[PDB]
């Protein structure tokens, strides 16, 4: 099972990136910057960018806290990875901030958090994802409540980013 | 020797091409223009780190530009 891999901690942390050794990337025919689809526990999935890592054991995959949570997995758990070349540019995504991260937040969440977050980075995002964005006075978490196309896409410069109304829980 | 480029155009369509490593960055720019995305209106980006290739001297080789052996390159309308 060459594409089932042991979850390991990130170095050079980013919500959109996972890292493999170059051999495992050759083993699975993955190229630099390819989008990949990851499957974790409780039928949770995630879409990420894969980069090579001379620091990563062949049978392991580096990912940060955000991605591990989206996959409901912990360090040492096992996930599977597959090529995912057909993810489209998003027409539109809908995100909502987690209530307990914006309790005192004054300001425009799109201008302070989302716009620089997504700016020219071509982040893959999936319905149900929770992600942490730094900036402002304190970091804020957002939940993806809808994407178009569904259930995942690439947030491109023309992707409309909607940040609706009331914050939500969980 | 050839560089493998995964091009992502602004409509989200994808194209995998090869170019000789020794070819000018200009060859890439011209290729993207023949696909309907002219240099005067579109630019070239890579991620991780974010590099704006259209800020480089186009007389530079693909290797010098850092696109070998493989790189994902984004085509984007200029601000």
């Amino acid at each position: 099972s060459p594409n089932r891999l042991i979850v390991d901690e990130a170095i050079n942390e980013d919500n959109s990136v996972v890292s493999l050794s170059q051999p495992k990337m050759d083993e699975l025919q993955l190229f630099r910057g390819d989008t990949v689809l990851l499957k974790g526990k409780k039928r949770r999935e995630a879409v990420c960018i894969v980069l090579s890592d001379d620091t990563c054991s062949d049978e392991k995959i580096r990912m940060n806290r955000v991605v591990r949570n989206n996959l409901r997995v912990r360090l040492g758990d096992v996930i599977s990875i597959q090529p995912c070349p057909d993810v489209k540019y998003g027409k539109r995504i809908h995100v909502l901030p987690i209530d307990d991260t914006v309790e005192g937040i004054t300001g425009n969440l799109f201008e302070v958090y989302l716009k620089p977050y997504f700016l020219e980075a071509y982040r893959p995002i999936r319905k149900g994802d929770i992600f942490l964005v730094r900036g402002g006075m304190r970091a804020v978490e957002f939940k993806v409540v809808e994407t178009d196309p569904s259930p995942y896409c690439i947030v491109a410069p023309d992707t409309v980013i909607h940040c609706e109304g009331e914050p939500i829980k969980r | 020797p050839k560089a493998q480029l995964m091009l992502r155009y602004p409509d989200g369509k994808r194209e995998q091409i090869t170019l000789p490593e020794q070819a000018k960055l200009l060859a890439l720019v011209k290729h993207v223009q023949s696909k309907g995305y002219p240099n005067e209106r579109f630019e070239l980006l890579t991620n991780f780190p974010r590099r704006k290739l259209s800020h480089l001297d186009y007389d530079i080789t693909m290797q010098e530009a850092g696109l070998c052996p493989q790189e994902t390159v984004f085509v984007q309308e200029r601000n």
